[PDB]
RNA sequence: CCGA
DNA sequence: GCTTGACAAGGCCCGTCCGTTATGGTATAATGGAGGCTGTCACGGATGCA
């Protein structure tokens, strides 16, 4: 469906049981997670109440219940009565998320260990003293009621609390531990109060203790404007993720390979289940004292391994992956998943030189053709009335056949082919191509656009791309194609340009020669009687020859405009001399002729760029 | 000497001496009770015969390994009862002739790791700009790191590994030493009463009291059994015979080199060494300097693994002799040999220094022989590798080759070992020189084999200085190294010279000719190019070499060497028979087209004929990269530097068809198949015959039981073993159920599970040996049957394979001309290949002109010359008037004057085969040697249509093996971002990855030709939700409309 | 391009805040229109990190660089994101708006 | 999973499938359809067709069983004889 | 050292970034500048004298910066001494001016 | 480990 | 264009039947843990200490 926008926020225990809690007809809800057990050793099929569990997470085979008896896809939207499996497709695995509701409560580890660690913010207490509260290493007090040496969130070791019981002072004196403490603390602490409190405390302090006020009191005016409670920062409710997200496959060999959630899962449970048990037959307080610490433990390592304590490792020493390491990094969703991926209709190979063969143009190999272009051959075969399925067209294209080449000509013919080579550092490392179907196995590049990929012909490898839709073909044309490529982006200079072999040989066609002097000095009647004279084999290349050219756009090596010499003729005639330059103009009012010395190579260079140019 | 001297020699050191230590120190073992002693006699442990040898352990995919027998004793303490018998401890795999290791059917070598030695360091950190402070790091072979301190008031603070700081005096009053000797060792005592004072002056038992409150109920015999068992207990620290060995070269001592712990002498010893350092007296030390590093080759980590596994195994001997209370045990039932074998399996099998064999020609595997890596444990991290480890030293001149290193992130950290470098007793790299007496290089005796005892010490000259022969150093000015500087001085103040000049450099670098022509880097590319030649069907020797081939193809192992005087009697493709003389039959075998690790030919062929006299060191067969006993890794070929019509534009090649039909260039590739015949829960697999859906004639290569036979030809898609496998869910659409109600079709039981050949791959088949566990071999757990299948194939030359020379030129084959379009000598002879002039002078590899001119000349005289790098200590321009010397001489052949022209020196007329027109210029006309590397086209070119897809993302895989697609990256969208091109965006990521629906949508439009719709949200991006919402985040998705916010549900 | 807030009288801006001038200049005169008393600033710099990181899209800035402290951030503010960028409709998989 | 290429060639299946069953006669197409689940996605038994109309179970097999003669009938049939694997 | 991109691209990241350098100083007013110099051994104080106010202003300088000012008219961000300038300082300078 |  | 009767085939369904599986227990005396770092560099907050 269509959205406008994305909204993030905490999320209260009432939600989280709200993504997980999924009603029967019965009248019983299935979204509790209470066992560590995955799958059955012995058939592999998950169990009844566990992290794989079928009742809360969705079946595991298309329109089949777990017990059996309701195999048939004609049972639909019906829940078995014996097992308890809605009779659904088997893709809501990916969506359909569960719960474990935890003993005792627990502090989630983003907003204690963070910088700039907004529990201690809210809370107006020192980092160190929430984290020795949290882990039960130290006292905090609750109620400092009827006394002078105690004090309202004083934290206390257990030597000085088992000496504050000598006085048993004579009232009720509250202590707390653990995230119980933090709790209580959160749950008692009015925000409009203690922000007009702010408020009315920021316009009377010092310096350096109005920044502490300010950030103390932009915390506190989110939790308001939010409509959050405090509290919600200590955690009730753990969500599990789907366990198609986390999955569970089988190689060939018997071994199972799993991913590393399942196990910080089951730590959870695990602590959980022996918190129950030991709150259950009222064991001593040092061993429920070290559970509830260990649960805290296990739930930071299932949420940010190592962000604490010591980072929990799996079989080599090698720390597990946990959900914040899943997203965090450059190997996270992110950066290998969202940003770029990995495409259909794609290849590779290594690229050659294409010279006699034109720009916008290049050489596809036959058989790296067939495999990207397969459906729209597919489309012609059945068109054509060769075939009539797509199993009858697989097999006559696989097989080898004569018909399948023509029908790849006419197939890639005006369909434009997107090549890019890694690094992609700028905009020109994508451009489109009309493909030829070349025989070989290498791709064909053109010689000007090298410059523009980086590109030389020792070992460098191009990706394909072939776009499918119609406005990624007209895109491809009339956006990306690489006869409208020439200028950079970065400055406006042209990209597309000769480059070390054609510069060397203008260079050398247009150079002087002092040796290779045969037929100097003679007169041509213009452009064409030159270039007769060139293929006829009357000049060298590098011959000092004069042309009869009565044009005046032209430009030498340091122009000159003086005149040498002048030679006076008849008729009131003036022969003009410049240095390379013959010019005979009339009396008052007109131009005659004019010669100009050059070179035959420059003529052919100047014909060259005056038949490509006017056409 | 021997180039794998270094395996060679610590694989024996661990054979007779370094396992003994292992069992030695192992010995003996008590319970707590005190009645039982168990002690194992390490000296006469016995190593049973292996039971496949190297190629039947390749083809099985096993271990050349040996049953290794300790015979123990057991001794009572109650009564007389002697109890002596043979106890298997574990496997060791053996170590080869060439000196590799067969773990799992594959060849492996144990690269040598250069790490610090152990040892006292000092080095001098400092402030802002502060005090010069001083700080001291005691390095042990294996236990606790002792430091040591001063700060700006001058406080001795010692340290142990991670612990703070506390007080020296502390320290050596919890040792036990009075304060009398303490003061009375050191040599400045106020310097270290000064520290008394402010610390205080502890009593022997008040120090035991403060360790405890530092290092951890503060108790004074718990802190001395904890200091007794840091650095004073055996089993727990050991120094090291070269850690006693450079402390007392350090400190200046005499103590014994039996004793392997801390002795407080030494630490007094340290004390006064760091104090005597803010008197300005003493050396600090280098970190990098090769005095200050050591090599550990296989012997040594062995031994650590072997230490490990054997800790394991008596804590498991000692908790089986404690609880059992009866007594009157066999020896065999105490010793649980699984430890053992489990550490050793994981050395070889799992380790940083356990390494996959390049054995793609003899130089490639004789150069990953002696690799020197600083990565491993116990070494660096490549995140903790900064400039100055990747920097070049002045010490690594002569023992490390400064040019042959890794041009990708490891580039400095795995180092070559030069070529006259060798490994001393106590791990450090020595190189040989020639002693020089009054300005004379002696040359007399063996060299010298100074292990870095030359910097401080010694001035060493190079080997490329003039000097006539018999006599003395010309010249009045020798360049020399002196104090980690280069200087000149006098050659009568010269004390030592280099006995080579190609000892600064590695055995592939000294593979190449007119080496100090070129540049370093193209150096390096050419080394590196040279160990990834594939060896070709016809290898022959170059018209131009340097002189370290015969010893490289003798050192590599794929040369069948004599060892006996004798007469040969009998020769065939397979093998030579001959008597010696100076039992009596000794029969040499000749591999014959087995596969390396890199899909290459390892193929031998006779050399010797019937009846003629053989010397011991006389090769008999040559392998394949090898001819004439010597290395030959490519082929002679005609060269014009000179430009075609675009076709050798940016380093491309232009070549002939005399390459393709004279068979040169062609090489042999032999690919792998494996296929096991599973055991399934629903059914076993079989290997049949029969196989669903598949023709008449796709079954003409297969045997009865469904295998194809040797001498079969294969192409793509071509059945090689025939398998099926029973499924049994038998869940059908309505579409199949209609088409088998009408058209008969009785589905079967199995499907098809064949072994197939993949895209390309053609060739011949040549081996297809079959495993079953009933004919004596014994699987992996849960298969029944293993098929292998051996295909072979030549590979001529082709457009898009790589091509190389020794000078660092690549390039690849872009057109294949003919005979009469090449260009042609004024004799007729047409070129074999044209290569572009303008890589030459940008490239700065010059010397690739010297070679092909030396080697035209060569090949107009008939002569194969060598030539050893720095050729200009004989005089200025030796190279060039060398080269145009021999031109000239083979030009005054009575019929080749065309060669040389002395208006123009190195280059000649060449006529075009096209036109008949000669070129306008002369062109440089040669003779080079170049390769063909391991980079064809074949393995290189793949297309997706579509394939398989990821497990969560739902998107297409990765690699050419499981048919994956291109990794569009986030580069790639930022430059379809900066064009328009939104639509080639928005399929890129939706109906090309991670959609499903939009990809089952766009095939049916694409099929029936009509337009492909908008796609969905993507499957990565649900993914990311769900994530965020199992992290405890209320991330969710609204839509307005017409006054109206609602959460929307995108899992639909 | 940003600025930083002090003295904030009458208006929704608590110091330390990093707005953008023309938005700052908006509220000015908007409230200035009321005659009341307008919240004083002073120009800051930024570097190309920082820039990235105060932007008003939390998708953006979580998947360039330092996801958790970012959406730590945004849940424990509230905010929203808009989908207005390049980035954004990339990792939503719609066309840019571009 | 299933590939995308066995998705498109089992749609394209049922379309000819459905293109060729309107052929013949109405009753005979919907029996086959009914039959086999191509309309309701539910495969029902002889006497229930017998139940959707009042002529008993014994006619539909009849019914059925000459419809799959005269789709398999050699000429004008052959269409969807290429889907044979 | 060298001269190449490997150490140009450094400068280019810590002026994107909008560091701090090691050394500046820079002027707070725009005075009318006139030199007194009477002894470099190892210590220089630079002596500038503005124009609109009677209290002037003199920046104080440690004896490894140097000075460039030869006598000019002195702006507000002008730069008196030698060093990297910080952009930080030249946009305080300028906004506590103005 | 190598190639661009 | 249907209809009734014979001949079998095969899912539901409720008994035993034996292999698997969960649970409880064992009585000399035993009473604080092994096990690695120790060669990266630079910047920005946040303590923390004199
Ligand atoms: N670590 C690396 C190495 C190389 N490249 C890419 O690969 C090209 C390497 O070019 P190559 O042909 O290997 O070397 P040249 O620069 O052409 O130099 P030469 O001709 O001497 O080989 C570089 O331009 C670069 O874009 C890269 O992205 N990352
Ligand atoms: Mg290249
Ligand atoms: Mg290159
Ligand atoms: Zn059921």
């Amino acid at each position: 469906p269509r959205f406008d926008y994305v909204k993030i926020a905490i999320a209260s225990p009432e939600r989280i049981r709200q993504w997980g809690e999924r009603t029967l007809p019965n009248g019983t809800v299935v979204g509790e997670v209470t066992k560590p057990e995955t799958i059955n050793y012995r058939t592999l099929k998950p169990e009844m109440d566990g992290l794989f569990c079928e009742k809360i997470f969705g079946p595991s085979k298309d329109w089949e219940c777990w017990c059996g008896k309701y195999k048939r896809v004609r049972h639909r939207g019906i829940v078995c009565e014996r097992c308890g499996v809605e009779v659904t497709e088997s893709r809501v695995r990916r969506h359909r998320m569960g719960y474990i509701k935890l003993a005792a409560p627990v502090t989630h580890v983003w907003y204690l260990k963070g910088i700039p660690s907004y529990l201690s913010i809210l809370l107006d207490m020192a980092l160190r003293d929430v984290e020795q509260i949290v882990y039960f290493n130290a006292y905090v007090v609750l109620n400092p009621g009827n006394a002078s040496n105690l004090q309202y969130k004083q934290l206390l070791t257990e030597d000085q609390w088992v000496e504050i019981e000598d006085q048993i002072e004579l009232e009720g004196i509250e202590v707390g531990i653990g995230a119980e403490a933090v709790q209580r603390l959160l749950a008692e602490l009015q925000l409009e109060e203690v922000a007009e409190k702010l408020r009315e405390e920021i316009l009377a302090s010092k310096g350096q203790k109005r920044a502490k006020l300010i950030k103390r009191l932009r915390v506190i005016d989110n939790f308001i404007a939010t409509h959050s409670q405090a509290e919600w920062m200590t955690l009730d409710v753990i969500p599990v993720i789907p366990p198609d997200l986390r999955p569970m496959v089988q190689l060939d060999g018997g071994r199972f390979a799993t991913s590393d959630l399942n196990d910080l899962y089951r730590r959870v449970i695990n602590r959980n289940n022996r918190l129950a048990r030991l709150q259950e037959i009222l064991a001593p307080e040092i061993i429920v004292r070290n559970e509830k610490r260990m649960l805290q433990e296990a739930v930071d390592a299932l949420i940010d391994n190592g962000r604490r304590g010591r980072t929990v490792v799996g079989a080599n020493n090698r720390a597990l992956k946990s959900l914040s390491d899943i997203i965090e990094g450059k190997q996270g969703r992110f950066r290998q998943n969202l940003l770029g991926k990995r495409v259909d209709y794609s290849g590779r190979s290594v690229i050659v030189v294409g010279p006699n063969l034109k720009i916008y143009q290049c050489g596809l190999p036959r058989e790296m053709a067939i495999e990207l272009f397969q459906p729209f051959v597919i489309h012609r075969l059945i068109k054509l009335g060769i075939v009539n399925n797509i199993k009858a067209a697989k097999k006559l294209i696989l097989k080898g056949d004569p018909q399948i080449w023509s029908v790849l000509e006419e197939v890639i013919t005006g369909h434009p082919v997107m090549l890019n080579r890694a690094p992609t550092l700028h905009r020109l490392g994508i451009q489109a191509f009309e493909p030829i179907l070349v025989e070989g196995r290498a791709i064909q590049l053109h010689p000007l656009v090298c410059p523009a990929f980086n590109a030389d012909f020792d070992g460098d490898q191009m990706a394909v791309h072939v776009p499918l839709s119609l406005e990624a073909q007209c895109e491809a044309r009339l956006l990306m194609l690489a006869c409208h490529n020439v200028l950079s982006p970065a400055t406006g200079k042209p990209i597309v340009a000769p480059s070390q072999d054609m510069v060397l040989g203008c260079y050398y066609l247009t150079a002087e020669n002092p040796n290779a002097q045969k037929g100097a000095g003679r007169y041509f009647a213009g452009i064409e009687d030159a270039l007769r004279a060139y293929d006829h084999g009357q000049v060298d290349l590098h011959s000092q020859i004069w042309i009869r050219h009565l044009d005046e756009d032209v430009v030498t090596e340091k122009p000159d405009t003086e005149v040498i010499k002048t030679e006076d003729l008849g008729d009131g005639t003036v022969m003009k001399y410049y240095r390379e330059r013959k010019i005979r103009e009339g009396v008052d009012g007109e131009i005659i002729t004019q010669y100009i010395q050059t070179t035959p190579g420059r003529i052919i260079y100047n014909k060259t760029i005056a038949e490509a140019l006017v056409f | 000497p021997d180039l794998i001297e270094i395996q060679h020699a610590s694989f024996h050191w661990f054979l007779e001496e370094g396992l003994i230590e292992e069992l030695n120190s192992f010995s003996p073992i008590s319970d707590y009770t005190g009645k039982l002693e168990l002690h194992f006699l390490g000296k006469d442990y016995k190593l049973k015969q292996p039971k496949y040898d190297v190629d039947e352990s390749k083809r099985r995919d096993a271990s050349y390994s040996v049953q290794m027998y300790v015979p123990t004793r057991l001794i009572n303490k109650e009564t007389g009862e002697i109890k002596e018998q043979e106890v298997f401890i574990g496997d060791l795999p053996l170590m080869t002739e060439r000196g590799t290791f067969i773990i799992n059917g594959a060849e492996r070598v144990i690269v040598n790791q250069i790490v610090r030695s152990p040892g006292v360091y000092y080095k001098k950190e400092l402030d802002k700009n502060g005090r010069r402070t001083y700080s001291a790091s005691l390095i042990p072979n294996r236990g606790a790191w002792l430091k040591f301190e001063t700060d700006k008031n001058g406080l001795v603070y010692v340290r142990i590994d991670k612990t703070r700081k506390l007080s020296a005096q502390v320290l050596l009053k919890a040792i036990g030493l009075s304060d009398n000797e303490i003061l009375d060792s050191l040599s400045h005592p106020e310097f270290y009463q000064k520290t008394l004072d402010k610390e205080g002056n502890p009593t022997e038992e008040e120090a035991l009291v403060e360790l405890y409150k530092k290092l951890r109920p503060p108790t004074v015999s718990g802190g001395q059994q904890l200091l007794e068992s840091r650095f004073f207990d055996p089993k727990r620290y050991d120094l090291g015979r070269v850690g006693r060995y450079k402390l007392n070269k350090k400190l200046r001592l005499n103590e014994a080199d039996t004793t392997r712990v801390l002795t407080p002498q030494d630490i007094l010893a340290a004390i006064n060494y760091l104090i005597n350092l803010e008197f300005d007296v003493g050396t600090t030390d280098d970190i990098d300097h090769l005095g200050n590093r050591r090599v550990r080759s296989v012997g040594e980590l062995l031994q650590n693994q072997i230490r490990v596994g054997l800790n394991r195994l008596e804590r498991i001997i000692r908790e089986r002799m404690t609880v059992s209370e009866s007594d009157a045990l066999t020896p065999a039932s105490l010793v649980n040999p699984k430890p053992l074998v489990a550490a050793i399996k994981e050395f070889f099998g799992s380790s940083q220094l356990s390494q996959f064999m390049d054995q793609t020609n003899p130089l490639a595997e004789l150069t990953h022989k002696r690799r020197i890596s600083a990565l491993g444990p116990g070494g660096l991290t490549r995140e903790r590798a900064g400039f100055a480890v990747r920097d070049i030293h002045p010490s690594h001149h002569g023992r490390i080759c400064p040019v042959e290193t890794p041009e990708g992130p490891n580039a400095g950290l795995i180092g070559s070992l030069a070529t006259c470098a060798r490994v001393n007793d106590y791990g450090f790299i020595e190189t040989p020189y020639f002693r020089v007496e009054s300005g004379r290089v002696r040359k007399d005796l063996d060299p010298v084999y100074l292990t870095a005892d030359e910097e401080d010490d010694m001035r060493v000259a190079p080997g490329d200085i003039p000097t006539d022969e018999e006599g003395n150093i010309i010249g009045e000015s020798v360049p020399i190294r002196y104090r980690q500087e280069f200087s000149t001085t006098s050659p009568e103040q010269v004390d030592y010279v280099a006995v080579s000049p190609v000892q600064i450099i590695s055995v592939a670098t000294s593979m190449i000719p007119f080496l100090e022509h070129d540049d370093a880097n193209r150096a390096l590319m050419g080394s590196n190019m040279q160990r990834q030649a594939v060896p070709l069907l016809r290898p022959e020797r170059p018209l131009v070499g340097t002189g370290l081939e015969a010893q490289a193809a003798r050192d590599s192992g794929m040369v069948i060497v004599s060892r006996t005087h004798g007469i040969v009697t009998y020769v065939d493709a397979t093998e030579i028979r001959v008597q010696p003389h100076s039992g009596e039959e000794i029969v040499y075998p000749i591999q014959k087209y087995q596969r390396s690790n890199q899909d290459t030919c390892l193929n031998q062929r006779p050399l010797v004929y019937a009846g003629e006299d053989v010397v011991p060191g006389q090769v008999l067969a040559d392998g394949s990269a090898t001819e004439g006993g010597e290395l030959a890794l490519g082929q002679n070929i005609l060269v014009a530097y000179m430009p075609w019509e675009g076709y050798n534009y940016e380093d491309a090649i232009l070549i002939s068809e005399r390459l393709v039909y004279d068979d040169v260039y062609t090489s042999i590739h032999i690919e792998k198949f494996e296929i096991e015949a599973r055991q399934t829960k629903l059914g076993p697999e079989e290997i049949t015959r029969e196989i669903p859906n598949v023709g008449e004639d796709a079954l003409r290569n297969l045997d009865e039981h469904g295998i194809i036979r040797i001498g079969a030809w294969v192409e793509s898609g071509d059945i090689l073993v025939g398998k099926v496998t029973p499924k049994g869910e038998a869940d059908q659409p309505p579409e199949e159920k209609l088409l088998r109600a009408i058209f008969g079709e009785k589905a079967r039981d199995v499907r098809d599970n064949s072994l197939r050949v993949p895209n390309g791959e053609k060739g011949r088949v040549v081996d297809v040996r079959v495993f079953t566990r009933e004919k004596g071999d014994e699987l992996p757990p849960g298969a029944n049957m293993v098929v292998r299948i051996y295909v072979a194939q030549k590979r001529k030359i082709q457009v898009g394979d790589k091509m190389a020379g020794r000078h660092g030129n690549k390039g690849i084959i872009s057109r294949i001309l003919p005979i009469e379009d090449m260009p042609y000598l004024p004799d007729g002879r047409p070129i074999d290949i044209a290569l572009n002039p303008l890589g030459v002078p940008s490239r700065m590899n010059v010397g690739q002109v010297f070679e092909c001119l030396l080697g035209w000349a060569g090949e107009n005289l008939g002569v194969r010359f060598k030539i050893t790098p720095f050729d200009e200590m004989y005089g200025e321009e030796a190279s060039r008037d060398t080269v145009h010397g021999l031109l000239e001489e083979a030009s005054q052949r009575p019929n080749k004057d065309w060669v040389f022209n002395e208006n123009h020196p190195g280059k000649i007329q060449v006529f075009d085969g096209r036109t008949g027109e000669p070129f306008d210029r002369p062109i440089t006309v040669g003779q080079a040697y170049m390769l063909k590397l391991v980079h064809l086209v074949d393995d290189k070119i793949h297309a997706r249509s579509t394939g398989p897809y990821s497990l969560v993302t739902q998107q297409p895989l990765g690699g050419k093996a499981q048919q994956g697609g291109q990794r569009f990256g986030e580069m790639e969208v930022w430059a379809l971002e900066a064009y328009g091109a939104a639509y080639i965006l928005q399929e890129l990521l939706t109906v090309k990855s991670d959609d499903m629906q939009g990809r089952n949508e766009a095939l049916n439009a694409i099929v029936k030709g009509k337009s492909i719709p908008r796609p969905g949200t993507p499957e990565s991006f649900k993914v990311l939700m769900r994530e965020l919402q199992s992290l405890g985040l209320d991330i969710a998705a609204h839509k307005v409309q017409l006054s109206e916010d609602g959460e929307s549900a995108d899992a639909e | 391009a940003k600025v930083r807030i002090d003295d904030g009288g009458d208006t929704t801006m608590l110091p330390g805040e990093l707005v953008e001038l023309r938005q700052v200049e908006q509220v000015n005169e908007a409230m200035g229109i009321t005659g009341s008393a307008p919240a004083r600033y002073t120009p800051v710099l930024l570097g190309i990190t920082k820039a990235s990181l105060n932007t008003d899209s939390f998708i953006s800035a979580a998947s360039f660089q330092e996801t958790t402290r970012v959406l730590t951030e945004a849940a424990i503010e509230g905010k929203s994101d808009w989908l207005r960028g390049l980035k954004e409709n990339v990792i939503i998989g719609r066309l840019i708006p571009a | 999973g299933e590939t995308p290429e066995d998705e498109v060639s089992k749609n394209l299946l049922r379309e000819d499938l459905e293109n060729v069953l309107d052929t013949l006669s109405p009753r005979e197409r919907d029996v086959l359809r009914l039959r086999y689940g191509l309309d309701d996605g539910r495969m029902k038994t002889l006497e229930e067709i017998g139940q959707i109309f009042n002529v008993t179970r014994e006619r539909i097999r009849q019914i059925e069983a000459k419809a799959l003669r005269k789709l398999r009938h050699p000429n004008r049939n052959s269409i969807l004889k290429e889907y044979i694997r | 050292k060298t001269g190449d991109i490997v150490q140009g691209l450094p400068r280019i990241e810590e002026l994107l970034e909008a560091r701090k350098p090691k050394e500046a100083c820079v002027l707070a007013r725009a005075p009318g500048v006139c030199q007194v110099e009477y002894l470099e051994d190892e210590s220089v104080d630079i002596k500038v004298v503005e124009d609109d106010g009677t209290v002037s202003e003199y920046p104080l300088l440690p004896g490894q910066n140097a000075m460039v000012t030869d006598g000019q008219r002195i702006d507000v961000g002008h730069a008196l001494t030698d060093g990297y300038n910080n952009p930080h300082e030249i946009l305080d300078v300028f906004f506590s001016y103005y």
